[PDB]
């Protein structure tokens, strides 16, 4: 968090109330026509109601595909889920590449679960029976209740309790002078040690003595639990928790991905379906980003026809900066996005354009602002001119070694000189490309 | 800090039992 | 017959309401579950005699508590003047 | 709130759309046109539900976005869930734990369930009085008594030792409605027929009711019991296939064990005790399939526990994945020659106007007339699916700016906003150096 | 950094494996503890018997063995390969441990990835 990534200047899309995009806001820069079409898409996204939907970020590298997509997940929240995805992740020794597709689809569909814990605590200073006068059958005693004191900080109350209870507390082992806590949805008693006030400096035990607890006896609070339908798919493909032989096994064996069925799944969707109807959870349907969606190969693309054809899936943004190139597992098929046209044909393309030398300035100074960077306006734009020419990255990675070489020389901000220093000592792709041709002889291959 | 050295050892072989462990005395 | 622990759960107007009564045969099986203990006692903060800091050790020799290597080495020597003494 | 399942691609097709004759209706269940092809999609369904011809395979074949995913979507809704419908993606047979032919015959047999009927007394009462006496110390033998209670009967039980711990471990109290099964002494709490004592503390807020049960205590009731082939063969082929049902991993099942299976439900179904109810396996994108799972599924179609198969390709005459061979569909002719082909020709601009209008009623939105007619030439131009994407992005885009119907300025808008395969190809050609490779 | 407790055992005496007493000593120090059921347990696992240098977290009761005082009497002619002698330790029998120690995120993730990911750090197996 504290370190400085590359789109840590994003802070969302500068979109005015009515969705048209301001100049430079949010971190953000030009791309104005993309950035609207991505409010539009923030705007599917948070009226829950549409499933497989996905978009495209089409443009030359360094455009803000990245940037924009970051930008989507920061106008979400942290509430909605983003499962980031490189093309490449698919390939994995473990479990098929459409299994890598399914389990990010199911991490991009999230479940917001909400309850209130109720909890009696205290310390037992009184454990009686609430005796009948009348026994029945005329032998013995019979008991109606279990008085129970519990002490606590800040109060002391009485609790007369189902007699049943006598089991759990001999069980337990609760005697007076004990901290226990009793749920009200379970009707449990449960011995959380001793108190620690009758514990002398000559004992040793290390679990046993526990403070006294806090606040009322009577303790109510509504948890929020965020979890995943990915979550539930891996808890219950790979338990972990049990007792018998089946989980020493899988606590034993090198834990492995394995290919979730469609039964669990289907299992999984009706307790998910159960819960919201009975007002438990709230549905979160997420996004999925797949950054360089072309390292796909011919097969991820063909099940992503059935994938986002679902009424289950999230809504899906992929990115590629390829031009007319050759789907990866065909032999010379030649495609507008390397994407197949009918994975194509399902989705919405937003176009990102190449920056003016004013914008490329703008995000340079928007990058100096964020790496804590002071620079002169001369240097500023010496740089943009540097970024006219090569690219626009090289441009923003040049702002920390000229500072540096500032701070170096006992200067506070960035001057020309350093800028020219610095583009000497480093090369920039074009330059280098330069270099190797005027001497193809002397490097290998 | 607290390796053994030849020197302890030796003596420690050497010299007789120690003396036995008094009683508790309830004082 | 014998001695057993009767588990009971009736229907009882309040239009009707359970309720759950346990019914011990012997009063021995009664107070072996319900022992009615009372509630422990504070064990008394001891303070070393020497440093009159909260006590923190206890020799098993002296049964004195001790809170400092010194106090100890005092405790022991007034021991084995005590012992010199009183033989 | 929203359901785990939501406005998909599909969402509006509830069925095939068919009279009694299996004569399409114009536009009926979500279907519009596809006369020729939803026809024959009813008679091969009328073939599924009789189920007496083993190892059928139907091939839809057409251009994108002519209705293949549409007409096997409503397949599928027409079958209902009583008989088995395994959708899978030709891509999902490529598997790093079983062979291509083990997945293949995997999909097949998780498209045949066997179904296993049987009559079981049940006991469905509410607990009137419970009493359990237990010894005080040591092993001893419980003795309880249980009463039971229906709207006409009331009868008190004399209990057994295991149904005592049976009783405990449910924790079965009074007012509980609890239905026990004589044979297993399986107890199911299914609710309470009144509140517990009020002066009770750490209960909890008391839910609804239950009515009591009417009728006789100890009923007979027909319990049905379905599986799949797959799930057999799975259960069987070790002691932790159960766990398999539901973490894969079921590696290779061996032959033996599915010659068992074959040989044991063909025995159940000679003696009446259970029915096998075929059902159908669709791949899509089938031309994802190589040559060795094609040879495969040539024979596989032969056998009596085959299912119906049903695939959809887009391809025209294409290399055979894993061969240098040019064939029709994609497919190898052997298995060309084993399958009935259904083509689907293109939409019309009504048909295409009307697709459009059940796709707005199913996303409620409401459109003009002036927007209908933009929007199906647009989808004319450029594509059915991208009409359908602009009916969303138009409806944000009204819904954005306080509207309530959409216009053809907000159609226009999101089509400036969002480009089609063409417009984009063509900004692509504009700037074609800027791309990285081609 | 975690409180401590080191000394020598001196006795162990267990009245019945519900209550027994711990002395524990130092070159300078000695002091008797009173001893639970989960701590007895804990040292009849180990198997801690006079004469064994040991070392007890009071946060979590933990007990390791450092090693064990010489005597006259244990001059073994046949050591087992974990038994070594130490000096008894000097000071006060309480103690504070402090452990600095650098882990990269890798090797916190293998430790966390299984029940005892810490063997895949050595074998690779992650
Ligand atoms: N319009 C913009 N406004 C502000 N910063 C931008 C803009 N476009 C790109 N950037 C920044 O410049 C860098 C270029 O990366 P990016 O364009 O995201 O790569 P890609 O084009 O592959 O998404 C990123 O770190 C991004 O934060
Ligand atoms: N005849 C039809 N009736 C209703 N909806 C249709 C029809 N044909 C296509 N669609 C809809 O158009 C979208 C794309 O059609 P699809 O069936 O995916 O084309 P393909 O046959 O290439 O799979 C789907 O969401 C589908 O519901
Ligand atoms: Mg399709």
């Amino acid at each position: 968090t504290q370190r400085i990534a590359s789109h840590s200047h994003v802070k969302g899309l500068g979109l005015d109330e009515s969705g048209l995009a301001k100049q430079a806001a949010s971190g953000l820069v030009g791309q104005e026509n993309a950035r609207e079409a991505c409010g539009v898409i923030v705007e599917l996204i948070k009226s829950k109601k549409m499933a497989g939907r996905a978009v495209l970020l089409a443009g030359p590298p360094g455009t803000g595909k990245t940037a924009l997509a970051l930008a989507i997940a920061q106008e979400l929240g942290s509430k909605v889920p983003f499962c980031p995805m490189v093309g490449s992740e698919v390939y994995s020794t473990e479990i098929k590449k459409t299994e890598v597709l399914m389990e990010n689809f199911r991490r991009a569909i999230g479940l917001r679960i909400k309850e209130t814990k109720e909890v009696y605590e205290g310390e037992v200073t009184e454990l009686t029976p609430c005796e009948t006068e009348n026994p029945m059958g005329g032998y013995g005693k019979t008991i109606s209740h279990v008085i129970i004191g519990l002490k606590t900080a800040k109060g002391t109350k009485q609790l007369k309790l189902d007699p049943s209870i006598f089991e759990s507390l001999q069980k337990e082992r609760v005697e007076a002078g004990d901290v226990i806590y009793i749920e009200a949805n379970s009707g449990a008693v449960k011995r959380q040690g001793r108190c620690d006030t009758y514990a002398t400096e000559f004992d040793l035990e290390a679990e046993e003595y526990v403070p006294l607890p806090k606040g009322d006896v009577h303790k109510k609070k509504e948890i929020i639990q965020d979890v995943t339908l990915h979550d539930l798919d891996v808890a219950n493909a790979r338990p972990q928790g049990g007792q018998d032989i089946l989980s020493m096994m899988g606590q034993l064996m090198k834990p492995k991905k394995t290919e979730i069925t469609d039964k669990l799944r289907g299992e999984i969707n009706k307790v998910v379906n159960k819960y919201i109807d009975q007002g438990i959870a709230e549905l979160v349907p997420g996004v999925l980003f797949v950054d360089e969606v072309h390292m796909l190969d011919i097969e991820c693309f063909t099940y992503l026809h059935r994938a986002l054809e679902s009424s289950i899936a999230p809504i899906v943004i992929f990115a590629s900066n390829r031009g007319n190139c050759v789907i990866r597992g065909t032999e010379d098929i030649t495609s507008p996005h390397g994407i197949p046209l009918d994975l194509l044909d399902r989705v919405m393309i937003i176009r990102t354009m190449l920056y003016t030398p004013q914008e490329m300035k703008q995000i340079i100074k928007i990058r100096a602002q964020t790496e804590g960077i002071n620079i002169s306006e001369e240097a500023l734009n010496h740089l943009g001119e540097i970024g006219t020419k090569t690219t626009l990255r090289y441009s923003v990675q040049l702002l920390t070694p000229a500072n540096l070489l500032a701070k170096i020389n006992g200067k506070d901000s960035i001057e020309k000189e350093h800028v020219e220093e610095i583009s000497e000592l480093f090369y920039d792709a074009k330059s280098s490309a330069k270099i190797l041709a005027d001497q193809q002889d002397k490097y290998m291959k | 800090r607290h390796r053994l050295s030849r020197r302890v050892l030796l003596e420690v072989a050497t010299a007789p039992d120690p003396p036995p462990r008094p009683k508790p005395v309830k004082m | 017959p014998g001695p057993i622990i009767t588990y009971h759960s009736v229907t009882v107007p309040l239009a009707r309401c359970s309720r759950t009564f346990i019914t011990f045969s012997d009063d021995a099986t009664f107070e072996e579950w319900f022992p009615q203990g009372r509630p422990p006692k504070v064990p008394v903060r001891e303070v070393c005699p020497v440093t009159h800091r909260p006590a923190l050790y206890r020799d098993p020799v002296t049964d004195i508590p001790y809170a400092t290597a010194r106090a100890f080495k005092i405790i022991r020597e007034a021991y084995k003047k005590y012992i010199t003494a009183h033989g | 709130v929203t359901r785990i399942e939501r406005i998909g691609a599909h969402s509006h097709i509830r069925g095939l759309g068919l009279d009694d004759a299996l004569e399409p209706r114009q536009a009926s269940q979500g279907m519009v046109g596809q006369l020729a092809a939803r026809r024959a999609a009813g008679v091969v369904l009328e073939m599924i539900r009789e189920g007496k011809i083993a190892g059928r395979a139907v091939l839809i074949a057409g251009q994108p976005g002519t209705g293949k995913t549409a007409i096997a979507m409503g397949m599928a809704q027409a079958l209902g869930p009583d008989t088995p419908f395994t959708a899978i993606a030709g891509s999902e047979i490529f598997s790093l734990e079983m062979s291509k032919t083990e997945a293949l015959t995997q999909a097949f047999r998780r498209s045949i369930g066997v179904r296993i009927k049987e009559e079981t007394e049940i006991i469905e009462g509410e607990v009137v009085e419970i009493q359990i006496d237990r010894p005080a110390t040591g092993t001893g033998s419980k003795v309880g008594k249980l009463t039971l209670k229906t709207t006409e009967m009331e009868t008190i039980y004399d209990l057994g030792t295991k149904m005592i711990e049976s009783l405990t471990k449910d924790k079965v109290q009074a007012g509980d409605v609890i239905t026990i099964d004589k044979a297993t002494g399986k107890i199911s709490k299914l609710g309470r027929s009144f509140t517990r004592a009020r002066d009770y503390d750490a209960m909890g807020s008391q839910t609804k009711f239950v009515q009591c049960p009417d009728g006789e205590l100890q009923k007979r009731k027909e319990v049905v019991h379905t599986v799949s082939l797959h799930e057999i063969d799975v259960i069987n082929s070790r002691t932790q296939g159960f766990l398999a049902l539901f973490s894969g991993d079921t590696g290779e099942i061996k032959s033996e064990v599915r010659e068992q299976i074959n040989a044991k439900v063909a025995e159940w179904r000679e003696e009446g005790k259970a029915e096998i109810i075929p059902g159908v396996l669709f791949i899509d994108e089938v031309h994802m399939l190589d040559i060795e799972s094609f040879s495969f599924l040539n024979r596989a179609l032969e056998s009596d526990m085959a299912p119906v198969l049903i695939m959809a390709t887009n391809r025209g005459i294409t290399r055979i994945r894993g061969t240098s061979y040019q064939s029709p569909h994609g497919i190898p002719i052997d298995l060309l020659d084993r399958l009935l082909i259904v083509s689907t020709t293109p939409y019309s601009e009504k048909d295409t106007k009307q697709i459009l209008r059940i796709r707005c009623e199913e996303e409620d939105v409401e459109m003009s007339e002036d927007a209908y007619t933009v929007l199906t030439r647009i989808g004319l131009e450029t594509s059915l699916r991208y009409a359908i994407q602009l009916i969303t992005a138009a409806s944000l885009v009204c819904r954005k700016r306080k509207g309530t119907e959409v216009q053809v300025d907000d159609i226009k808008r999101v089509y400036s906003l969002f480009l089609d395969e063409s417009r984009s190809t063509q900004y692509m050609k504009e700037y074609q150096d800027a791309f990285l490779f081609n």
